[PDB]
DNA sequence: CTTTGTCATTTTGCAGGTACTCTTATTCAATAT
RNA sequence: CUAAGAGUAC
DNA sequence: ATATTGTGCAAAATGACAAAG
């Protein structure tokens, strides 16, 4: 849905590198590896914790507020 | 890549999988079916009979009136509107389906026919032909005739155009694939219903004990007619040790079994010889000859047409023809009944009697065994009605039915001269009522389960559900998995209950066909050198094949091997229609073509010689390879090159089960095309050594269906696993739908953190498994730790558990309307009030406001109401202590479950199409790990969770990692789930690396390689990582097995099962606890429960259960008759059984409530079962 | 066996004695057609019967893709290549000899040894 | 002439045990008071 | 409430 | 305008029926 704030197994707080992480993939065209590890990701829990999240928040975006201000 | 002809390699299989799922999608079988129906198949029913006329004679006593009248009623085209609904105003407007999901309305749209009403008169003068003229009143229109409901995503439904954008507007989830209705705000799906094929000759061997050994028949059926099913069979009667072996066949409408020489006799071959021709080809198959002599030996005493005609005119069953009339009745019954499929006009006998001797040479082909009897599990030989065929019989039915009622009221009305309204003769209500009934419940009719509930748990779980075939259920093995069933329906895909084997679910690449007309391909016949059946004598064309077309014989052909390349090249150009089955068989020399609906096939690439490189090679090279992969990245200016594409110029086929018996496959290109130190990790593979292959897999992990192609190197796994994750995958909690926030369902669960799997499939990119992921990638360790985990049990993290680990929300959605009781008795959504309300619960009403519905936001708990609904009532009635005429309203509210609670999320207002408003609240809950919540790998390694430790106590490696789960290593031998050991490697790779893992099943990715990288990144090769317990600190002895793994988790909570009994409400016929935890009910004692405290002789226990416990029930009978007819006033101390007469004569005895109630049901049944205190008898 | 049909009415011939010849003669049951019989046998039974084995052999058999292939010696062409398949007599105790076609000459030979 | 045993039909009663959830539907239509 | 059906757990 | 009525075993039982006195 969103990026988990911690990581599930040993707590280190992941929530704050989703958007390096995309900025590193995207505007810096590096590899995921090369991306976790420059974040500071070197267990494999946390490595796990950004490599495998899918952002699915952004769909949910797209459809209109239920409640508009 | 450079050459533009290069062959491919098995890499780029996978574009042309991706270009074939651009064109299909998922559920394109559903679609295609429906909008087949809706564009022919409708007007074809229309069409087809439906042309009322009705003769009023002129009844004149007086020649004054001597005009015959003939009012005829016919139907024009049909059309058919954009789902539309009504509305209690009247006002007609677009119905969207994300309106009919939370209206609880109906997504259809309404149906339109132009109807001709014509008239013609006569002048009744009798002897003369009368002659019909026109009146000029040729009125003409289009009326209502009822409501055909739309599946979504088809080409008459809103949402076939919408784009992306569209989709995000209208509430539609845009992963949402279609395929299925909306019947009053439910979406239903129809499951494929598996039959045997019609127009095929069929013959089995009999049993031992009956008189006739062989059978060969066919079920004759006709589909642009009356769509009747007529059997015929043909029996040869006595076993092989007999001697009078006499071949007789079942005419419908015919009480005996006509000889088969009388048959072929009447139909117009007198002479033995030409029967003998039309049944044998060969004239040096002596055998044949001697086997049938009997026959025409029994025939022997008709030796005309007549006469045979008039044979079987005496058995007719009808017995309503007079002598000279039986040759005709006859006549009619072999060309109206007999073998319908080929043809219902006349002058056609040859054919007929063609057919038959056919039919008698493949029985006698069995008999001689020369050929097996034919198999009835080959799946060739099935057929699987979708959506298109069910809703063809169904709305034939109802149609029939409607205009049967237009014929009635026509003649009744002019009958009783009666002014004639189309509108009163419509009634439209006929047909929406009927579709609408039969697609609300599954009874297919006026079959079972023939529509279903769509299944929304998970994405993967409705993408199966919308593929799903039931067989409905002879002396054939039906469960067992078919050789072939290969490449059509999964091979682990299968409930583990009753319906193992009988419910299938389909390939990924499999496809139904929809149905073409025949009469294109015959025409090519003819024109290529197809001899007619009618000039067929087979003894100057003895070699000569036999062109079968849907089951027909339409005739011979000479040189099948040119016949057979122009129709392949027919095909493969566009020509013919790719649907299109046309299967040689050399040794049988037969050649058949099939274009009828329901054939399952699959894709395949096409092999020719190719003489530049002197080996046979695929016809796809790089070049179109390129041209995919240029269209696809222009999706994500060139000419578009899609599917399609390689269809229309012969790269790709589609073969079904029955032409794929007479090809060669090589199962991948790069290994078994080029003509022929090795890797000792890489499985072992044999060349085949055989070079004349005719196609090759386009992969052969596309054999999986979609719940087994989310499995992790399925082939390193023992296939009862990968069937039970096939069936628990569908139980997984993940994300359904993008817009469940939208969509008022009755329960939907949602992971917190859904993670696409580390470990990750090819074919699982297609069914947007990582865009919609239904687990979480946890880290596992495989450890004997503290006993907790075993027998299946796992020890959970609970740190990880505190994190968001499986952590899930669940929604509820409870429904409720105000209904009109009477003209004016409507209910009302209220917040009813104990002054002036009756049976008022429990539970508190003090969270509703003055609308009677809770608002969102408020915390709601079990009991507590969250709809108020009030329903009026006659007033004036005094009882109960405390009920007044002030209490005119009696209490309709909703609580919330007993023992659920959580947030009410969201409540809706709306009004239903009777006008009637209603409400919807949907109330949220978080469902977080605990102890006895069901987990499971994507191998089958299914498991409660035994108990949770926090991070301190849980084993720990060197760099302080600790795992979230921890199972058995008793789960593993035994098991031999090796698939899920190397996916935790594979995994632990990928999660070092950062790449994915490509867990696809027969790649030639090995445990060494996986070993390899993972040793370069400085761990063990083999996954062990040396731990300490937590508990001490200490090194462990052994070193652990650890690394990421994919759990997913499952629907099975502990919360949902608990459930206790002290006492509770009690049934009202049989005064025993209620039945399940819903009603707080108790707990079944069954038979053998009692038998096992029979064994171990407590028997006071066992009384106490069945009395105590259940239902104990005092009855007074008397000593005179023990009849229970005591008449018994306890406060009078007054007891008396009349008739006996007697009132000291009394006993009571305490007996089961059901007892007493079957001692008084055999009364009632008239018999007396007299109960007696004491013996009359020694023992 | 050799069954014969009548030449008049095209129906079946039957056996029949004769008495001053005494010699079998066939002859129609409706028309009266006699003539002379061929051979003196007038009926065969096959309790083990031979042929169907090499049953559905065409010229183009070759054609097919389904028939596995070798290259055993032709003893008409001395060709290597060549079709071949087992007996197609689908009784459950025939035995598994198997049947060569050559490609080129359409000779059947089998992989029998007895009866060489 | 009636047994007499004998096959070939007819019945005919059955088909694991617990447990959970959801969905629909309760005779349609014409006539007479 | 009753009934029927469907899916499912061991 | 609304109530009222137009399935596959497999054992057991049974019947038909060529031989026997
Ligand atoms: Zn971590
Ligand atoms: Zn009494
Ligand atoms: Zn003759
Ligand atoms: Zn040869």
């Amino acid at each position: 849905m969103i990026v988990p704030v911690r990581c599930f197994s040993c707590g280190k707080v992941v929530g704050d590198k989703w958007e390096s992480y995309l900025n590193l993939l995207q505007e810096d065209e590096l590899d995921e590896g090369t991306a976790l590890s420059r974040l500071g990701l070197k267990r494999y829990c946390c490595r796990r914790m950004i490599l495998t999240h899918v952002d699915l928040i952004e769909k949910f975006l797209r459809y209109n507020p239920l409640e508009k201000r | 890549f450079e050459d533009e002809s290069a062959p491919i390699t098995a890499e780029d299989s996978w574009a042309v999988i991706s270009a074939f799922f651009r064109e299909k999608g998922l559920v394109s079988q559903q679609l295609d079916s429906f909008n087949q129906f809706v564009d022919y198949t409708l007007q074809d029913i229309i069409c087809e009979d439906s042309t009322l006329i009705l003769e009023q004679l002129a009844q004149h006593t007086t020649e004054s009136d001597n005009i015959s009248r003939k009012y005829e009623i016919s139907f024009g085209k049909i059309y058919v509107t954009k789902p539309m609904v009504n509305e209690s105003d009247g006002v007609t407007h677009a119905l969207y389906p994300q309106e009919a999901r939370l209206r609880n309305l109906t997504y259809s749209s309404g149906l339109f026919v132009d109807v001709k009403k014509r008239t013609y008169e006569a002048i009744d003068v009798p002897g003369r032909e009368l002659k019909y003229e026109l009146i000029a009143e040729e009125s003409e229109g289009k009326v209502f005739i009822g409501r055909l409901p739309i599946m979504l995503r088809s080409k008459n439904c809103y949402l076939s155009e919408a784009t992306e954008s569209d989709l995000y507007k209208l509430k539609e989830c845009p992963f949402d694939m279609g395929g299925y209705f909306i019947i009053n705000g439910s979406e239903k799906v129809l499951i494929a219903q598996e039959r045997s094929a019609g127009n095929i000759v069929q013959v089995f061997k009999k049993a031992a004990p009956s008189p006739i050994s062989h059978v060969a028949e066919i079920r004759s059926a006709l589909e642009k007619g009356s769509r009747f099913i007529s059997t015929l069979q043909v029996k040869l009667y006595g076993r092989e040790g007999s001697s009078a072996r006499t071949i007789k066949a079942t005419l419908p409408y015919i009480k005996q079994d006509i000889p088969i020489v009388i048959i072929f006799r009447a139909l117009g071959i007198i002479p033995d010889g030409e029967i003998l021709e039309h049944i044998c080809y060969d004239v040096n198959d002596w055998q044949m000859l001697e086997m049938l002599k009997p026959c025409v030996e029994d025939g022997f005493v008709i030796q005309d047409r007549e006469t045979a005609l008039d044979f079987i005119g005496r058995r007719g069953t009808a017995l309503g023809i007079k002598k000279e009339k039986r040759i005709q009745y006859a006549k009619d019954i072999l060309q109206k009944e007999f073998l319908p499929h080929i043809t219902q006009l006349e002058g056609f006998e040859s054919r007929k009697a063609f057919f038959l001797g056919y039919m008698i040479n493949r029985l006698l082909l069995c008999a001689l065994d020369r050929k097996d009897q034919d198999d009835r599990d080959h799946f060739g030989k099935k057929r699987l009605d979708l959506a298109g065929p069910l809703l063809a019989q169904l709305f034939k039915t109802l149609f029939k039915k409607l205009t049967k009622d237009i014929f009635r009221y026509m003649q009744r009305t002019v009958e009783e001269a009666h002014d004639f309204n189309m509108k009163l003769a419509i009634n439209a209500k006929t047909i929406t009522s009927g579709l609408k009934y039969a697609l609300a419940t599954g009874n297919w009719g006026e079959r079972a389960g023939v529509s279903q509930v769509l299944n929304r748990y998970t994405y993967s779980s409705t993408l199966s559900h919308l593929r799903r075939t039931n067989t409905p259920i002879k002396l054939a093995k039906p469960r067992q998995l078919h050789n072939t069933h290969w490449g059509l329906v999964c091979p682990a895909e299968t409930p583990e209950g009753q319906a193992c084997g009988l419910v299938k679910n389909l390939s990924l690449m499999s496809c139904i066909s929809v149905g073409t007309d025949p009469m294109p391909i015959i025409t090519f016949l003819s024109e290529w050198g197809m001899e007619p059946l009618e000039d067929y004598v087979p003894h100057q064309s003895p070699d000569a094949t036999r062109v079968f077309v849907n089951g027909v014989w339409h005739g011979v052909h000479r040189n099948p091997a040119r016949l057979m390349e122009t129709l392949r090249t027919l095909r493969r150009k566009g020509d013919i229609n790719p649907e299109v089955s046309m299967i040689r068989d050399i040794r049988e020399k037969e050649l058949k073509i099939f274009t009828d609906a329901g054939r399952v096939y699959r894709p395949l690439f096409i092999v020719e010689d190719d003489e530049s490189l002197g080996h046979k090679e695929l016809k796809v090279r790089k070049g179109h390879i390129a041209k995919l992969m240029a269209t696809e990245y222009q999706d994500i200016d060139v000419e578009e090159y899609t599917w399609s594409s390689l269809l229309n110029e012969g790269l790709v086929e589609y073969i079904d089960a029955e032409e794929e018996e007479s090809i060669l496959i090589a199962m991948q290109p790069e290994d078994l095309e080029p003509a022929e130190d090795v890797d000792p990790a890489k499985r072992i593979r044999v060349s085949h050594h055989a070079t004349t292959f005719t196609h090759c897999e386009i992969h052969p992990s596309m054999i999986l269906g979609v719940a087994a192609s989310i499995i992790p190197f399925p082939d390193h796994n023992q296939s009862p696993r990968n069937t039970y994750q096939s069936a628990m995958g569908k139980q997984a909690m993940g994300v359904f739908l993008t817009n469940y926030n939208v969509r008022m369902d009755t329960m939907a669960n949602i992971l917190y953190y859904p993670q696409k799997p580390l470990g990750t499939t090819r074919a699982m990119e297609y069914l947007k498994f990582r865009e919609l992921p239904a687990g979480q990638n946890a880290i596992v360790a495989i450890a004997c730790y503290s006993g907790y985990n075993q027998e299946d049990s796992m020890i959970m993290n609970q740190s990880s558990i505190d994190r968001g680990l499986f952590r899930s929300l669940f929604f509820r959605s409870y429904m409720d309307q105000e209904k009109k009781y009477g003209m004016s008795i409507t209910e009302t959504f209220e917040k009813p009030q104990r002054t002036n309300t009756l049976r008022m619960k429990h539970g508190t009403y003090d969270k509703l406001d003055d609308d009677g519905l809770i608002a969102p936001g408020v915390r709601v708990s079990g009991e507590d109401v969250i709809i108020g609904k009030t329903t009026p009532i006659s007033p004036d009635e005094e009882e109960l202590g405390q009920r007044t005429a002030y209490h005119s309203k009696r209490d309709a509210s909703t609580p919330l479950r007993s023992t659920e609670n959580g947030i009410v999320d969201q409540v809706l207002v709306t009004t239903n199409q009777d006008g009637l408003k209603f409400v919807k609240v949907r109330v949220r809950t978080t469902k977080i790990p605990q102890i006895g919540d069901k987990f499971a790998s994507r191998h089958g390694q299914k498991g409660t969770i035994g108990i949770t430790y926090r991070r301190e106590d849980m084993p720990f490696t060197a760099e302080g990692i600790v795992p979230d789960l921890i199972i058995n290593p008793h789960a593993i031998p035994s098991r031999m789930t090796v698939a899920h050991l190397i996916e935790c490697l594979l995994s632990k790779v990928a999660a070092l690396s950062g790449n994915e893992g490509d867990a696809s099943p027969f790649t030639d990715i090995t445990v060494e390689g996986i070993s390899k990288l993972l040793r370069e990144h400085g761990y063990q090769s083999r996954g062990f990582e040396v731990m300490y317990n937590g508990h001490t600190g200490k090194k462990l002895m052994a070193q652990i097995f650890f690394g990421p793994t994919y759990y997913q988790r499952l629907r099975h909570m502990v919360d949902d099962k608990i459930h206790a009994r002290a006492r509770g409400p009690m049934q009202v016929l049989t005064r025993q606890p209620v039945e399940g935890r819903s009603r707080d009910g108790g707990l079944r004692f069954g038979e053998m429960e009692r038998d096992c405290m029979i064994a171990h002789g407590a028997a006071s226990f066992l009384k106490e259960r069945l009395m105590e416990a259940s239902d104990a029930f005092r009855v007074h009978i008397c000593g005179i008759c023990g009849l229970m007819t005591v008449i018994a006033k306890l406060n009078h101390n007054q007891f008396e059984c009349k008739g006996c007469d007697n009132k000291i004569d009394i006993y009571q005895i305490h007996i089961p409530y059901a007892a007493k109630l079957l001692f008084q049901e055999l009364m009632a049944m008239n018999i007396t079962p007299r109960l007696y205190t004491d013996r009359s008898r020694d023992f | 066996t050799t069954f014969r049909f009548c030449r008049d009415c095209n129906n079946m011939l039957y056996p029949r004695e004769d008495k001053e010849n005494n010699r079998l003669l066939f002859e129609c049951r409706t028309c009266s057609y006699v003539e002379e019989a061929g051979s003196p046998l007038v009926y065969r039974h096959e309790l083990i019967t031979n042929i169907g084995e090499t049953a559905g052999v065409v010229q183009d058999i070759g054609s097919d893709p389904t028939l596995p292939r070798s290259d055993r010696e032709c003893p008409k062409c001395h060709s290597r290549e060549n079709v071949f398949f087992q007996s197609q007599q689908r009784r459950k105790d025939t035995s598994m000899v198997l049947f060569f076609v050559c490609l080129s000459c359409s000779h059947i030979f089998t992989s029998d040894q007895k009866n060489k």
